[PDB]
């Protein structure tokens, strides 16, 4: 559902990051906070940043009415497991006798 | 290379288009030859 109105600013919501650059992909249900350099270049990269080097670093240029199709849709996806261990978060179905 | 090397580059207001196929292009010799420092690329990939 949309949140353009709540989260896009008129000069550029650029505080929600996205990662683009890493050597190895994102296994499914797995989340990386490493923000280390990224040398897209085949020349060695040190130190903060550098030339040819794409460090994960950029972010959304939400803005309220500029949005169409890049508005900001704010996710929620709900996975479950059933019939694997004994349940616990139940249905609000009552028991019987 | 030669694009890369004219003397003369095309018009502002008069910019000339050009469309390239049918050969091999390569981006690690492009900044290995032509070495440069202010370039950002957007969708892509560098190494893409």
């Amino acid at each position: 559902w949309n949140s353009n109105n709540l989260d896009s600013k008129v000069g550029g919501n650029y505080n929600y990051l996205y990662r683009l650059f890493r050597k190895s992909n994102l296994k499914p249900f797995e989340r990386d906070i490493s923000t280390e350099i990224y040398q897209a270049g085949s020349t060695p990269c040190n130190g903060v940043e550098g030339f040819n080097c794409y460090f994960p670093l950029q972010s959304y240029g939400f803005q309220p009415t500029n949005g169409v199709g890049y508005q900001p849709y704010r996710v929620v996806v709900l996975s479950f497991e059933l019939l694997h261990a004994p349940a616990t978060v139940c249905g609000p179905k009552k028991s019987t006798n | 290379g030669e694009v890369f090397n004219a003397t003369r580059f095309a018009s502002v207001y008069a910019w000339n288009r050009k469309r390239i196929s049918n050969c091999v292009a390569d981006y690690s010799v492009l900044y290995n030859s032509a070495s440069f420092s202010t370039f950002k690329c957007y969708g892509v990939s560098p190494t893409k």
